[PDB]
């Protein structure tokens, strides 16, 4: 009878739509395509984002993110592929992971939770793989769970924390910064040739410090270059940003009137142009809610340390140009701060960055996205996103705090059969 | 990073959702054995 | 003091001499030269090629390959660099391997045996890593010693053998290819649908073994692209190849008076354009000598099987197009070949190949480089060329089967301070 | 399964070397070679011929 | 595979080799403290 060896290029649909939910500041999946080698991959999104809806009007707009990303097979399994490739038919199967017994668990890869708690290990690793690599400071520790079951309730449910947009205290130095680098030398001597060498010894340091956490930054600097292929990374293929506004309502009533009411509601598109594929592997789509990092008890350097010396006020370029780095409090930019909690700026930096001013009349006051309170903890959970800092300035509803309805319009050119050709023999 | 840094917001009104699926058709999918409306 | 951070681009010379000498039929390395990441390579390497004295005077040309590989750091350490390069100074040197004590063992990676028995990892790795992805047979094991005094002599002094080329009998079908596959049927009864999907089973499976034995061969026919990256390969920069020619000398005396002594030197180029350096590695230069295989004892497939057939002589259409790989025996080509070495050829293939005839007055006679007695041992060892079966045709010298002197103009574009700048302290 | 029944009509190589040898003469079968019905034959044989010394 | 598939032979005679280095000369490479011829 009649054996098909091979097929045409053909245009195939795989359209679909987009009911997504939010939390702010989480990092969560919206959509995930499979490919295979050889592909050519497109996609138009449109869309509306919603905030939920506002207790007293709209006072500060908020900017949203979407990636695309690219993920090879061969980044995940490693070794148990290749070796599935080169076996063909009658190969192992491919293992799994095990996730928490919920419905609503494994919702930050976009999928809803099977009956067995089990999907594909590439789903959960490829995740993993784009936040250590472009989401999370260099400075971080990795994220290695293996399971999504051992992640907590948050985690789960929603996406992991981001990080705020860059600021004063939100930005640091990293906390590996060396303020001071000793030489040995002799009694009633020193060796000034070896001085002149422990110079060049401490410049590699701190370039490994400020700029060259990451391999591929170090090979950058040589003017060489890396393929993700010889790091392990994904590739990213589009980023879009906007920011998302919308109009207020009045109300009418004998209560009511001189209230209003914010609705923000938004239209946006992500487009991807034309993508060659070249190994099997997934496309992930995701997206992030930020807001400026506001706070109400924050106070300007000069205004905040105690007596002012020559250092602080002069703004003389030989002192700033050539002095190490300052170490200073959270009690030094905030009103309530804890004098224990340290971190490093640069000399000179209050005459380059300018704070935002909130009246004291705007304390603890509904509506208004802020930071009530300065946060705690170690450096690390400063950084991150708190959304729990942001329940005053909406209503309570089912749909978290923010949610999108989008229509995908992809378009992939395969090497496949027809419906036709797989269902009749001959 | 690598190629993308662009912008998506647009004017206008949030028209509701119209058809799942469908930019450009190929080829017949489903077979039931004859027309059915 | 002053303290120099950067430096300027500049050509750089490292240009040297070439005094070189192997064996026929096996690959040793010629040139090697470090490079830093962000470098221009480029290479002139301008010769001549001469052959031991001949016997007899010339009568078959040789034909010879000269070959440009680069090597990254990254294939041959792995996970111990990345961490090296993070680190900087102060972290932990590379390792290294052990060689045998001799001058001229290690001499297949073209250089001298240092008096304390070791060499850096990556000149051996890089080695073998050449070998097993561009000069064995797919079929054939990897070879993997990871100490080059665990080689015998002959490996250590001269590379490792390649093989001869393509032929009836040096190029069968893999040792693998299946001549039928069953199927599982019933007693009285098959059901017709399920061979159709046998037959597809078996299609992939002659994939596998005819042109897919490598992994970025099973991509490729997918129609994707694999980077040598992913594959962990070696990059072929450039690829030259001709053939060496020469004259002969006449005797003059009473008793040499009508004898004649060839005489063979070739002058060559080999020329690398500029190649941009992505990341730190080796390059390697490699030369190969080779003879097309003819013996004394071969005879035409049709004279040597007993009794002639339909299928044999007729060359119908419909029956070799049809029909199963066929096995034959050393004793079908061969005069005193072994009736029980077996391999298998493609159908119909003695209308399509027509091998050399020697006259049986050339037996067992000095000079004209032939194969005496048809090789033995199994499959490996007939593909494989053995460089004694050319010991009759040179005359004995200490230079071994052919010597080369070439000089090799290299041109780097480096960023590194001046000589001047090294040894000034201001 | 697919049967093939005919094929397309290709140049073959079919090219070899020559060392031979012989008497004074005698006459001796240099070369050789079958084919089949409906073939087209072609042959350029270039070489040198030596006497012994 | 990847990039060369060229060839390298040259008509005439093998010249001997004449200096060791040499094909464009960059800076200075020795400092013995004065010339030397």
């Amino acid at each position: 009878s009649n054996v098909q060896t091979g097929a045409e290029r053909m245009p195939h649909d795989l359209s679909h739509l987009g009911f997504l939910a939010g939390q702010i500041g989480r990092l969560i999946t919206i959509s995930t395509t499979p490919v295979i080698a050889g592909d050519s991959f497109e996609m138009d999104a449109v869309g509306a984002l919603r905030l939920s809806p506002l207790r007293r009007g709209l006072a500060i707009d908020s900017t949203v993110d979407i990636f695309t990303f690219y993920v090879p097979h061969r980044h995940v399994y490693g070794e148990q592929w290749i070796k599935f490739m080169k076996d063909g038919v009658n190969a192992a199967p491919l293992p799994t992971v095990n996730t928490t017994g919920y419905i609503d668990h494994a919702a930050f890869l976009g999928t809803i939770n099977p009956d067995t708690n089990k999907i594909p290990k590439h789903l959960f690793q490829g995740y993993l793989n784009i936040y250590n690599n472009y989401f999370k400071a260099p400075w971080m520790p990795d994220r290695t769970e293996a399971n999504p079951n051992q992640l907590n309730e948050d985690d789960a449910r929603y996406g992991f924390r981001c990080c705020h947009l860059k600021n004063i205290w939100t930005a640091p130095l990293p906390p590996e910064t060396e303020l001071s680098r000793q030489m040995t030398t002799s009694t009633t001597s020193i060796d000034i040739m070896g001085l002149q060498a422990a110079y060049a010894n401490l410049h590699t340091d701190q370039e490994r410090d400020y700029f060259m956490q990451r391999y591929r930054d170090v090979i950058s600097s040589f003017g060489g270059k890396t393929s993700y292929d010889a790091d392990n990374r994904p590739l990213l293929v589009m980023r879009s940003n906007f920011w998302a506004s919308g109009y207020d309502v009045d109300g009418t009533d004998q209560t009511s009137l001189g209230q209003f009411s914010g609705r923000v509601q938004q239209t946006y598109k992500h487009s991807v142009p034309r993508f060659f594929v070249p190994e099997h592997g997934t496309m992930f789509t995701l997206a992030l809610v930020r807001f400026p990092p506001t706070a109400t008890k924050e106070i300007q350097y000069l205004n905040a340390k105690g007596a002012l010396t020559y250092t602080d006020i002069a703004g003389d370029p030989a002192l700033y140009g050539n002095l190490p780095p300052r170490e200073i409090s959270m009690k030094d930019v905030f009103r309530s701060g804890d004098a224990s909690k340290k971190f490093k700026i640069a000399e000179g930096q209050w005459y380059r960055y300018a704070p935002s001013y909130v009246s004291p009349a705007y304390h603890l006051l509904e509506g208004f996205p802020f930071i009530q309170e300065p946060p705690s903890g170690d450096l690390q959970e400063r950084v991150l996103i708190r959304h729990h800092d942001y329940d005053q300035c909406f209503q309570s509803v089912q749909l978290l705090q923010w949610n999108s309805q989008v229509k995908f319009n992809v378009t992939v050119y395969r090497n496949l059969p027809t419906t036709r050709d797989s269902i009749m023999t001959s | 990073s690598k190629g993308k840094k662009r912008s998506g917001a647009r004017p206008g009104r949030p028209q509701p959702l119209r058809g799942t699926k469908g930019k450009r058709k190929g080829a017949r999918l489903w077979y039931v054995g004859g027309q059915q409306f």
